[PDB]
């Protein structure tokens, strides 16, 4: 497949 | 006129099917906004995106961009309490979270509709006057810290790390974006840092209003929301900040044709080939990168992933372009790799390199183009309304790319045909411009480097000029081929007519031994789509650990032989999820209506028909006894859960099991299996969307019929249509059950406070009560304590049976946070008995918006009714009906409820934890025994350790199952 589909976050979702 | 106003965009370009009001405009401080009226939302929201991210962290203090973000939410001059703003959110039906990226630090939140501008202004100050509390520091540092020990052992955080110290080291490319305690306490205390200072020098440097975007969601007027947005931003300061580039790309020469060995956590093996490629971003208007990821991609006849499948190396594949940052970006073709695409690497990279050989032999092709664009435009046409937190968070982002009136279409419309940039980037897919990266246990002890801030363990070698050579010298190889017109395109859209027996909830139009089907034609949403879910019951599915394993092996050599023909429907909006459940198996297809029918026909036929190929079945066999296995690695808190599930659930077999009972799946038995599995069956189906009723009638007969004709289907006894119960706990009784994480070196936890089953009172009781200590127990168990940084409370539902759980991940050993939740609890009783009646009438009124808020798309209003349905519960009016009896509740109904229920002296107190120990922990007691602005644990029985799961389930009673709410129809 094609690459559309990396971060830091204050809370788990 | 206005002065702080530079300007105001013109129209906002937006689907004609899109009801909302848009208006764009830049302040005089430069804040680019867009905002947004929606007088039906319950829900209101804003973001703001600051162009700045991990990548302008100072040298000497990594991570410092992310810990500014999460000490935003920590307190302003203008509203000092440390959780003032999520206190306020939690009251108000709101939520708030943000992300840091290597040149942005995204902030949002969501509210009731009538508390936007309350939301609002506590949000602005954290751009304009945060505190920065030196406390509030010392604390927060940690939730970071356990950001980062959580991605530790995890294989995408390894490898993202990894290529970022595999190139220019003197790249800011090369920084570690997370932090830790070390790089944001320890060192910076050991050079004489003031943290404090440094976090009010990067916000002050950084926070300008020239590098922010605004986006406000809400129901007020496009004139209210504008001076609202000017009365609370305008006064952030423009300190002109130079919009941060990177012209130069973190691989240069030394960097390509170069070769890395990794030694994964789990056991995968996989390979990453990635190129160097220039910032495409500015050609969001033809996306070169998205063509050749597309054709590269293609799943479907004739491509590249066909071919490495029919070798048997490879088993999936993705490809097209990267993000890097401003001025550069990547290309790269990740595949999935067998046992023999292990030893075949060179010549799976030569395949590939022959695919982009065919793909400049043939030049680039505008139908391939059209086609893409026709698909786009239908996509962002019929696009489903968004929920607006994630909405204002996206728009906030990409109004740094985009022109005002663009900024919805950018994304989604293409307008330029360009084979000379087409042309440009395939010139850059070379093999003396690659980087290949190998992923296996097999280099376990062949690995000579280990990058610092994971501890990956990895080999660098120089890839041989031959090897080099030889792919440069690829040449077309006669299994390749561009694909061919995509026939699952859809062409009828026309919304049909709302019947004149159309009703608001599902109705059951069939009821047969053989299936019982729910149908709704959409009356809200009006887009030419429409979810089809269907529920096929069997008791072999599930009846012991080898059936299961057969069940999910079927399953998945399924999918795996309609790959190449659904792929062709995913990328025309048509797509559908197949898997193997406790009770038989779970088929849902979903997208535009038009050209479902053939789709779903084909799925169910190839069911009924399905011939397994040995060599598919053998390496799919192979992948799964890994992914069982695999487990082993994930987290503490999910592996909890995970045992939770097991003791709480009537039948349940364990991955232990399962992988042990697969060493005994032959091609032969799973042959026999299926036509096992398909000849007696019951379907209980959801039909919604744009379809009639006589088109469900159809559809669903369409299901059994070709069941029936291939498969020879016959109808499951209505006694067989078993539903598993939940144990039921004893009165103050309390259960332990201790295991230990190998991989993971953190603890973790889950305390299930089992009350009773579900029913309007019971539901409520459970719901208002997590309502009110949810914002307080992230505030005391995470803000205050630091107990980890994943901190969760909130209801469980299982099997009709509910109760309160907790869940929480941390260095700490289990018996400490076992005695702090306990301590957690006595707080909030007396908070319960503390707060006025109108803080209790607010979180009644919060719960309430929560539970009432609309679906804006078609597949969330489905969800909600598959809920009532998978549960056989069946009750659609369940939020008026519950909150009307909310809205009853006196603060005295939840005193005694926890009283009784849920206190350490509770009568009826029904409790089991579950005690994941950290890698390097030989044993932890289950319970153990100042005061330091922490509170007092109350003082624990001595519980039961749970040795034997079997045991414990076969010495309890079951509780019933919940009876179905009665809806009547044929
Ligand atoms: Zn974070």
């Amino acid at each position: 497949f094609v690459n559309q589909h990396e971060a830091l976050y204050l809370v788990c979702g | 006129n206005n002065p702080a106003i530079k300007r105001i965009g013109n129209h906002i370009t937006k689907s004609p099917e899109d009801k909302r009001e848009y208006r764009g405009l830049e302040l005089a401080n430069g804040i680019k906004v867009l905002l947004i009226s929606d007088p039906t939302t319950d829900k209101s929201s804003a973001a703001l995106d600051v162009h700045i991210g991990s990548l302008s962290d100072p040298p000497n203090i990594a991570g410092l961009s992310h810990f500014c973000q999460h000490m935003l939410f920590l307190g302003t001059k203008k509203y000092p309490k440390e959780n003032e703003y999520s206190q306020f959110l939690s009251e108000h039906a709101g939520s708030s979270n943000a992300f840091t990226s290597g040149e942005h630090t995204n902030y949002y939140f969501d509210v009731s509709h009538e508390h936007l501008e309350g939301a609002l202004d506590r949000f602005a100050q954290f751009f304009l006057c945060p505190l920065f509390d030196e406390s509030c520091k010392d604390r927060e540092v940690n939730a970071v810290d356990s950001e980062h020990e959580k991605n530790v052992m995890n294989d995408a955080w390894r490898l993202f790390q990894l290529e970022k110290a595999t190139g220019n080291p003197k790249h800011p490319f090369s920084k570690f974006g997370t932090g830790n305690k070390y790089t944001l306490e320890t060192r910076p205390n050991q050079e004489g840092i003031d943290v404090r200072q440094e976090l009010l020098k990067f916000h002050s440097a950084y926070y300008s209003s020239n590098l922010m975007a605004v986006c406000v969601l809400g129901r007020e007027s496009l004139d209210d929301l504008t001076n609202l947005v000017v009365k609370l931003f305008s006064e952030v300061e423009n300190k002109n900040v130079p919009l941060p580039e990177f012209p130069e790309h973190p691989f240069q020469e030394e960097h390509l044709k170069q070769l890395y060995k990794i030694v994964p956590i789990k056991d995968i093996r996989n390979l990453y080939v990635t190129f160097p490629i220039p910032d495409l971003q500015k050609y969001y208007k033809s996306n070169p990168g998205h063509y050749l990821g597309h054709l590269i991609g293609h799943e479907g006849p004739g491509s590249l992933l066909s071919e490495l499948k029919s070798k048997g190396w490879v088993n999936t594949l993705v490809g097209g372009q990267k993000e890097g940052a401003r001025g550069f970006m990547f290309f790269i073709i990740n595949v999935d790799l067998t046992e023999e695409g292990l030893l075949h690497v060179e010549d799976i990279i030569l395949h590939m390199f022959q695919y982009i050989q065919k793909l400049r032999a043939e030049g680039p092709q505008e139908w391939v183009f059209q086609e893409c664009k026709d698909l786009n435009a239908v996509a962002f046409r019929f696009k489903d309304k968004e929920r607006p937190r994630g909405y204002t968070s996206k728009i906030a982002g990409i109004l740094h790319y985009y022109p005002l009136e663009e900024v919805l279409t950018a994304e989604y419309l293409l307008e330029e045909f360009r084979p000379d940039l087409i042309e440009m980037v395939l010139d850059k897919l070379r093999p003396e411009n690659v980087r290949v990266a190998i992923v296996s246990k097999s280099f376990e002890g062949k690995t000579d480097r280990t990058e610092e801030w994971y501890g990956t363990q990895y080999k660098q070698e120089a890839i041989p000029d031959e090897v080099i050579k030889k792919w440069q010298n690829a040449d077309l190889n006669g299994k390749f081929k561009l694909p061919t017109k995509n026939e699952f395109i859809p062409t009828n859209f026309e919304i049909l007519p709302l019947e004149k027996e159309a009703t608001p909830y599902p109705a059951l139009i069939k009821d047969t031994a053989m299936s019982k089907l729910w149908f709704k034609q959409d009356d809200k949403f009006f887009l030419p789509k429409a979810c089809l879910n269907f529920e096929f019951f069997s008791p072999f599915a599930y009846v012991d650990p080898l059936h299961c394993n057969m069940a999910y092996l079927y399953l998945e050599l399924l999918k795996d032989s309609l790959n190449e023909y659904a792929y062709a429907a995913e990328l025309a909006g048509l797509s559908y999820d197949l898997q193997n459940t406790i009770y038989g198996m779970y088929l849902s297809v979903k997208g535009y209506n038009d050209k479902q029918p053939i789709l779903l026909k084909k799925i169910i036929e190839k069911m009924a028909t399905f011939e397994i190929d040995e060599k598919r079945f053998e390496i799919i066999k192979e992948a799964y006894m890994r992914s069982l296995n695999n487990f082993r690695a994930e987290q503490p808190h999910q592996h909890a859960m995970y045992y939770l599930r097991l003791l709480m659930t009537e039948v349940a077999w364990t991955k232990d099991e399962l992988k042990e009972a697969l060493d005994d799946v032959t091609l032969p038995r799973l042959k026999a299996f299926i036509p096992q599995l398909l000849s007696r069956l019951h379907i209980e189906a959801l039909l919604h969307g744009n379809i009639t009723k006589q088109a469900a009638l159809g559809i669903m007969q369409m299901v059994e019929d070709t069941l029936i004709e291939h498969a020879h289907t016959k109808p499951l006894l209505p006694s067989q249509l078993v539903r598993y119960r939940e144990v039921q706990l004893p009165d103050r009784g309390w259960f332990v059950y201790q295991q230990r994480n190998e991989v993971h070196n953190n603890c973790g936890i889950e305390i299930y406070y089992q009350t009773d089953m579900q029913s309007t009172s019971e539901n409520m009781f459970l719901e208002l009560f997590c309502q009110i200590i949810s914002e307080p127990c992230f505030n005391t168990l995470r803000t205050k304590e630091q107990l980890g940084y994943i901190v969760f409370s909130g209801p469980r539902r299982a099997n009709g049976i509910q109760g309160l759980r907790f869940i929480i991940q941390s260095e700490k050993p289990p018996h400490y946070l076992e005695s702090r939740v306990e301590a957690f609890l006595i707080t909030m009783e007396k908070s319960i008995e503390d707060m006025t009646e109108e803080a209790f009438q607010k979180h009644i009124q919060a719960l309430a918006i929560r539970r009432l808020d609309k679906p804006k798309k078609l597949s969330a209003e489905c969800a909600k009714y598959w809920g009532e349905i998978i549960s056989q519960q069946y009750n659609f009016d369940r939020d008026n009906t519950e909150v009307a009896y909310l809205k009853t509740l006196t603060k005295e109904d939840i005193i005694k409820f926890y009283k009784e229920m849920l206190a350490v002296d509770a009568p009826r107190r029904h409790k089991v934890s579950v005690h994941v120990l950290a890698r390097e922990m030989d044993s932890c007691p289950v319970v153990g025994e100042n005061d330091i602005n922490l509170s007092q644990a109350p003082a624990l029985p001595q519980p039961e350790v749970i040795q034997n799961m079997t045991e414990f389930k076969r010495g309890l009673p079951l509780f019933p199952l919940v009876k179905p709410h009665i809806n009547f129809m044929a």
